[PDB]
RNA sequence: GUUACAGACUUAAGCAGUGGAGCAUGUUAUUUAAUUCGAUAAUCCACGACUAACCUUACCAUAUUUUGAAUAUUAUAAUAAUUAUAAUUAUUAUAUUACAGGCGUUACAUUGUUGUCUUUAGUUCGUGCUGCAAAGUUUUAGAUUAAGUUCAUAAACGAACAAAACUCCAUAUAUAUAAUUUUAAUUAUAUAUAAUUUUAUAUUAUUUAAUAUAAAGAAAGGAAUUAAGACAAAUCAUAAUGAUCCUUAUAAUAUGGGUAAUAGACGUGCUAUAAUAAAAUGAUAAUAAAAUUAUAUAAAAUAUAUUUAAUUAUAUUUAAUUAA
């Protein structure tokens, strides 16, 4: 299908045409692909690599194996920002995720997303004051296991109290967070 | 919603039966039943009668011992394993033969490769699963 | 629609080979790596390099692999009743160069080098012929 | 004994502007200083 | 002067007193190996007279210990260990496993076969 | 879709009958192998055979 | 039907030092220089700006890439507006001591060690959590006190609070579906011709394929353990693990792609390392493992 | 120009884009041989408007630099941000390696589309020397990037008949060649591994073969015809060789049994 | 000295052995100048050690060294030098100090990595719920698996490290490669598919599983992976490091010695005690895989031991090959 120089000059790069003259000169009329099987040498896609694509192709002026330049006439002065930022729009946002007392801030947010209680009330109009912070334990056969029972009373000093318990085997504060939860969850108006 | 095997220019069927480590290549042909294992007589090559009996067995399950000339060529392994690989190949080249009766051929099991091979030396036992002595007191 | 100017599609297609008019060998290319990937890949570029270099090359004849092995104890002290085996397969590929000329074959070797891969080693025994005395 | 390395430190006759830090050396010096402080350093060598 | 009779550079990478001793012997024997070979050929060629030969056998016995390779032991270049020392990686039954498993040794992993 | 010749069919019928033949004899084998020792099977089989010969 | 060369990692990458030498004994020497070289390069990650601060440039283990043609030792680097622009700072100057500085630079002196073409190629990163080894490093160097005793609740939380619990099952399904769609499109185009490459698979180009095919990319689940003398009041050990997300690729569970093992002992997707640092209490080892789908 | 950085005076009359990185070229190519210049600083003052950075701030970066940047910051510290929550767009280091392999493949495809066809051209018609008239083949050893000592080895393999010795001389050569000559192949093969450069080894083999030819083609001292040719080496070699001299019997070859060509 | 299951070499078989002899070993006890040090139920005992003549080596005797193996400081003088003996920098050379070192002790101060329960199927996490609470549920009435495997029921709903699976060897086929002189095409690989087998009938059971039968296929294994925890298990002698102890000696070197000592005791092997077993001999060389060979293998012959010859063991000379 060796085309004519004129049309070849109308669809491909310029000073890379002599190569295409030598391309049509040697290659024959073979139409049998007769591939060597799973060559995996050719790219998964195609459109002629005439144009260098950032990230997909190596940085044009960068020291990398196969630089094919020279250890002198490089062109990478300053190295702060990633040399190749992601292509296309930019985010790999797994389709389905949105670009992402403070302990209390979470305690509330979770319940807001769950129970419906208003976040602001929990973070600014309540006070969690721990009451009993012990360390119970269970005689598992895999070794005496310990834990952190915690009763953290949280209430708005206006007319709403709730006693919440809690428990963890990792950290006492972790159980306190859980306990803030069980209490903001169990708020009850005190006549 | 949502290759066929045939005989050669000389009209013979060749199959590579495989076992232990042998690749018994075997040329089976329609001439009167004589054997040649590895360029010499059958009794000269396989001294143990069992090996010979095993080799015969594919021709014995069919009533065709005496019908088919067999030219076996073995390599690798020992004698019994070689004989078994030869037998197998006969079943693989019989693939080209008795097409319908090949059902019985794969049945008797003459077309079932024997994975039965040599286990590796477990990085701790004397051989493979031969544990060395274990003490106590 | 814009087609695939030979060279372009040639990469997609299998490496084009050539004829051996007199069956006269000149060199060999036993590329060896501990990894099959670059080997077969680099090899294709070599097979390709030659077609354009007009040097009837053969196939990357797959010579056998070398299973170097070493067993050691898996602990820092005593505890030898338990051990581990380690291995380093050395892959090998042969690209014999057939009918050619004494000079051109320098390029294939020279050019194939200036764009080498990572982990692939090349050895090139050259088989020359002359008279029976100089 | 193939001789041809840049023993960590090495770096101060060629690249001058950059004020490098050898971390292991610094740690050792800090340990020595601590030993000196708490009376657990090391008696002097008889200069014989 | 220098701890070793003859001044020697220091082995790059891990340095150990036993490694220094072995390294010293390696450096000395490397140069003396030519002399070692010369004089031993002398002593062993019957085609010679006994005296010339003897003179030589004797000098050898006098040659310093560092002028020997039997004295050089294979020692892990990384951990300075002279036991279970594989020479393919010049390491040891542990630093190997460690480097091989960690991947420090390219093309060296586990024999899952 | 190629077909089985009568020659072939004959046998399929012919053979159909005759049971698959015995590849081994039980009593003998159990006994030949209850004599074998170190994978010394041939020496073992020779024994039974010759004894039985006499 | 085939693992795109882009998807599956190369066994070469599995080996930290990538080099093959028929002169085997010689190659042993080659690798030897590599690791020692790695150490020297490492020590050169320190910084100074007048008894002010030491901006440790975090570095990945030398991914030595030796290949006749030349040497391409490479490592990923990490560190902390209208100023950094008109004046290059340490890090950029480090890039300089590497290759940009004509002859007085590193790569140059480096050539006198491997008799070939030394080209250093560092790679910047924006997430100390992207490289398992680097992750352990930062945690083992910068943090220190922030955990020497307990794991500061928020510090621990911040650690547990990085990626949005990327749903591996959903991510796997979408990726698998994308691969099927691409294959089906090529199959249909091929059938359209089966009844020139232009039509051989039109609509497939540097757009719907080069990145949708990339697999390892989403830190699905990450586990970081502080093991060693990390308790001021407890001489004993204090191994504290921070298991997050899951450690399995569901693509392999139901797709042509099959899990491969780096060095045939650890799955390719599973990357893990521990930076052993000596605490005032005593030396410790912070093991960090990332699933990274 | 490439050396323009060495001339900060020539940086005058340059677009903000230009001087921009040329300032850097100076700072990238004179790690310690960097020389300050007013024209160099003046170039920074011209690039001040764009980038919206005060002429004083850029001049401060020219002098104090990092200290000047901290002064502009006012001592401001970078609130520890390293640990940033998953925000997508990040390129995983493993995925970066995959991209590098893809870019390497692109470069290889580029070579397949350029350095393969364009750089090369029509193959050169070989001379091709006939072996009967031109035997004495030479084998040379070479290792790329490897200093393997085997490279110094040279191998000369030539059939005794190819040399052209006549009966008496032909037999004498074989007697002189001994093990080196393989009678089964009728080829005389020898190797040289004694000198540093292989070139010296190649000349060595040439001289050895010439010597053998001279002695063999002159039975004045001894014809060696009485001497029986030694083949013990080849006998042991043949034992090592494993070939199949047995083929399917010709009488067993039955074409009538083989099916005839079947038309489609 | 508990009702019932299941698993594996756990036991019962079966085969080969140990305990009995001699030797080789590793060890205890003991001796000695020293017999370095470590492991000592299962998980110590041909274990750290893949090789102890010297070296290795750590130990003993005898002599000998003191900024020493570094790093950083203070000064004087020889060596390459960009220019042109006119500035200069490093190499160092002599020294000084904080120290450099320790196989010294603490694995009951740690890292790291292993051992055993362990191919065992368990152990958790978020939220939810029951009990005041420890805790329970999830982690299942009932079946089922090899498996917390899987179904149904169920205050649980999901998830995790494990299980399984992918993985590696291996097997069947198929494609590509090898100009069939690197020849083994009966192969070697790179790839692709394949099975954790399926289809059908008949008994049973209760909507559909098991047992037999056939029929389709080549259909069959091994390895790796040994979770959490516990044993304060083993390692401070692979390395590394805290703490603590010495710097004219617990640090470094040379020579010789020792690790090889032996009343007894143990463990593991080897070789044994002869005929359902041992030795010569078998050149048209009956028949293999895996592995090695630029810190080299070393073929043919050639000489001797020896009279023929062969075999066996050495010596002479190195052919070829740096590896299908």
């Amino acid at each position: 299908q060796h085309y004519d120089e004129s049309l070849l000059s109308r669809y491909y790069p310029e000073s890379l045409l002599k190569s295409i003259k030598l391309a049509q000169q040697t290659i024959p009329e073979d139409t049998k692909f007769r591939v060597s099987r799973n060559v995996e040498f050719a790219p998964p896609y195609l459109d002629d690599f005439t144009k260098i694509h950032p990230f997909w192709d190596y940085k044009p002026g960068m020291p990398h194996l196969h630089a094919q330049e020279e250890n002198n006439n490089f062109s990478i002065f300053r190295w702060d920002q990633v040399q190749q930022p992601l292509p296309g729009e930019g985010n790999i946002l797994p389709p389905g995720v949105s670009l992402p007392k403070s302990k209390s801030a979470d305690v509330a947010a979770g319940l807001h997303k769950q129970t419906g209680v208003d976040p602001d009330y929990i973070t600014r109009k309540l006070t969690m004051k721990p009451l009993v912070m012990k360390r119970v334990s269970n005689q598992t056969g895999k070794g005496k296991i310990a834990s952190f029972y915690a009763l953290v009373v949280v209430g708005d000093k206006n007319g709403m109290v709730g006693l919440g318990e809690g428990k963890s085997r990792e950290e006492m504060s972790k159980a306190i967070f859980k306990a803030h939860w069980d209490a903001v969850r169990n708020l009850k108006e005190i006549p | 919603y949502k290759k066929i095997k045939t005989l050669d220019e000389f009209g013979r069927s060749i199959a590579v039966g495989k076992r232990k480590s042998s690749t018994a290549k075997v040329f089976v042909v329609r001439g009167t039943g004589e054997i040649l294992v590895n360029g010499r007589q059958l009794n000269d090559y396989f001294l143990k009668m069992k090996d010979r009996e095993s080799i015969m067995y594919p021709l014995q399950v069919i009533e065709s011992v005496g019908k088919y000339n067999i030219f076996a060529t073995t390599s690798g392994g020992g004698p019994t394993g070689q004989a078994e690989s030869i037998m197998h190949a006969i079943a693989k080249a019989l693939v080209v033969f008795n097409p319908l009766l090949k059902s019985r051929l794969h049945k008797a099991g003459v077309l079932t490769r024997d994975y039965r091979h040599v286990e590796r030396k477990k990085p701790g036992k004397k051989k493979a699963r031969k544990m060395p002595t274990w003490v106590k007191r | 629609t814009r087609p695939y100017p030979v060279n372009v599609e040639a990469v997609y297609y299998a490496p084009l080979k050539l004829p051996i008019k007199y069956g006269d060998l000149v060199a060999d290319i036993q590329l060896r790596s501990y990894d099959n990937e670059n080997l077969d890949f680099y090899s294709d570029f070599i097979l390709r390099t030659g077609y354009y270099l007009g040097i009837p090359l053969t196939g990357p004849k797959p010579l056998p692999t070398r299973r170097e092995r070493w067993t050691v104890i898996k602990s820092p002290f005593v505890h030898a009743k338990s051990k581990e085996n380690f291995e380093r397969h050395t892959h090998k590929r042969l690209i014999r160069a057939w009918d050619t000329n004494p000079e051109v074959l320098q390029m294939l070797i020279a050019y194939i080098t200036k764009h080498s891969m990572a982990g692939v080693g090349m050895k090139c025994n050259f088989f020359q012929r002359s008279e029976i005395s100089l | 004994g193939n001789p041809d390395i840049l023993k960590f430190r090495h770096l101060k006759t060629l690249y001058p502007d950059i004020e490098f830090v050898d971390l292991e050396e610094q740690y050792r010096l800090s340990m020595v200083e601590a030993k000196k402080r708490r009376g657990k350093g090391a008696p002097k060598k008889m200069k014989k | 002067n220098f701890r070793f009779p003859i001044k020697t550079k220091l082995p790059p990478g891990f340095i150990n007193a036993r490694i220094l001793r072995d390294n010293f012997k390696r450096q000395q024997f490397k140069e003396n190996e030519i002399l070692v070979k010369s004089l031993k050929f002398i002593a062993r060629n019957m085609n010679l007279p006994t005296k010339l030969r003897l003179e030589a056998q004797l000098k050898l016995n006098a040659l310093p210990n560092y002028m020997r390779s039997t004295q050089i032991k294979n020692r892990c270049v990384d951990s300075g260990h002279a036991r279970f020392v594989l020479s393919d990686f010049r390491l040891c039954r542990y630093q190997f496993r460690e480097n091989a498993l960690k991947g420090n040794l390219p093309g060296v992993k586990k024999g899952i076969w | 879709k190629i077909k089985p010749t009568a020659e072939q069919l004959a046998q399929w019928e012919a053979l159909k009958s005759v049971p698959i033949p015995p590849r081994k004899n039980a009593t003998l084998d159990h006994i030949t192998n209850m004599i074998m020792r170190h994978g010394k099977k041939e020496k073992a089989q020779t024994i039974l055979s010759r004894a039985l010969y006499l | 039907n085939i693992n795109n060369k882009l998807q599956h990692l190369n066994n070469m990458n599995n080996w930290n030092t990538q080099i093959y030498n028929y002169n085997k004994n010689m190659e042993i020497m080659n690798t030897m220089n590599d690791k020692l070289i790695n150490k020297l390069l490492y020590k050169m990650m320190t910084l100074k700006l007048n008894n002010m601060n030491i901006n440790k440039i975090i570095m990945s283990k030398t991914i030595n890439q030796h290949s006749l043609n030349k040497l391409n030792i490479k490592f990923y680097y990490y560190n902390n507006n209208n100023n950094n622009n008109y004046y290059m700072n340490m890090m950029n100057k480090l890039m300089n001591i590497m290759n940009n500085n004509m002859n007085n630079n590193l790569c140059n002196i480096l050539s006198y060690y491997y008799k070939k073409k030394v080209t250093i190629e560092p790679i910047k990163l924006s997430y100390i959590y992207l490289n398992s080894d680097i992750f352990s490093k930062y945690i083992s160097l910068n943090d220190m006190d922030k955990y020497n005793n307990g794991i500061l609740t928020n510090y621990q939380r911040m650690l547990n609070n990085i990626m949005p619990k990327l749903n591996d099952h959903n991510i796997s399904m979408n990726y698998i579906n994308n691969i099927n769609n691409i294959n089906n499109n090529k199959y249909n185009n091929m059938i359209n011709l089966l009844n020139n490459i232009n039509n051989i698979y039109n609509n497939m180009t540097i757009d719907n394929i080069p990145m949708d095919i990339l697999m390892y990319k989403y830190l699905v689940g990450w586990s970081i353990k502080f093991k060693g003398r990390l308790s001021n009041n407890n001489g004993r050990t204090s191994t504290t693990n921070l298991l997050n997300g899951t450690f399995n690729n569901k693509k392999y569970l139901w797709s042509n792609i099959n899990n491969n093992y780096k060095l045939n002992y650890i799955p390719s997707n599973h990357n893990l390392y521990n930076n052993s640092n000596i605490n005032k209490n005593g030396k410790y080892n912070i093991k960090v493992k990332l699933n990274f789908i | 120009s490439a050396d323009l950085y060495m001339h900060p005076e020539k940086w005058k009359g340059l677009p903000p884009q230009r001087i921009l990185e040329l300032y850097w070229e100076r700072m990238a190519r004179l790690g310690s041989e960097y020389k300050p210049n007013k024209d160099e600083l003046n170039a920074l003052l011209t690039t001040s408007e764009y980038s919206n950075v005060p002429v004083n701030d850029i001049k401060k970066l020219y002098h104090r630099g990092e200290q000047g940047a901290i002064d502009i910051k006012g001592g401001n510290v970078n609130r520890d941000n390293s640990l940033r929550p998953f925000m997508f767009d990040e390129l995983p280091s493993q995925a970066q390696e995959l991209v590098a392999q893809h870019r390497e493949q692109r470069f290889y495809n580029r070579l397949a589309a350029y350095e393969l066809p364009l750089l090369a051209q029509y193959r050169q018609e070989y001379k091709r020397p006939s072996p009967e008239s031109h035997p004495v083949t030479y084998r040379y050893t070479s290792y790329v990037g490897e200093e393997h000592p085997n490279s110094r080895k040279v191998v000369l393999s030539v059939k005794t008949k190819e040399l052209g010795l006549e009966e008496k001389s032909l037999h004498k050569f074989r007697i002189l060649a001994r093990s080196r000559y393989d009678h089964t192949t009728d080829i005389f093969k020898m190797s040289s591994d004694k000198f540093e450069h292989a070139s010296q080894n190649a000349r060595y083999l040439h001289d050895i073969l010439q010597r053998l030819l001279a002695e063999s083609k002159d039975l004045t001292e001894d014809d060696f015809s009485d001497v029986p040719l030694d083949t013990r080496h080849t006998i042991a070699k043949s034992l090592r060789k494993k070939k199949r001299d047995y083929e399917f019997p010709e009488h067993w070859k039955r074409p009538e049994d083989a099916p005839k060509k079947k038309f489609d």
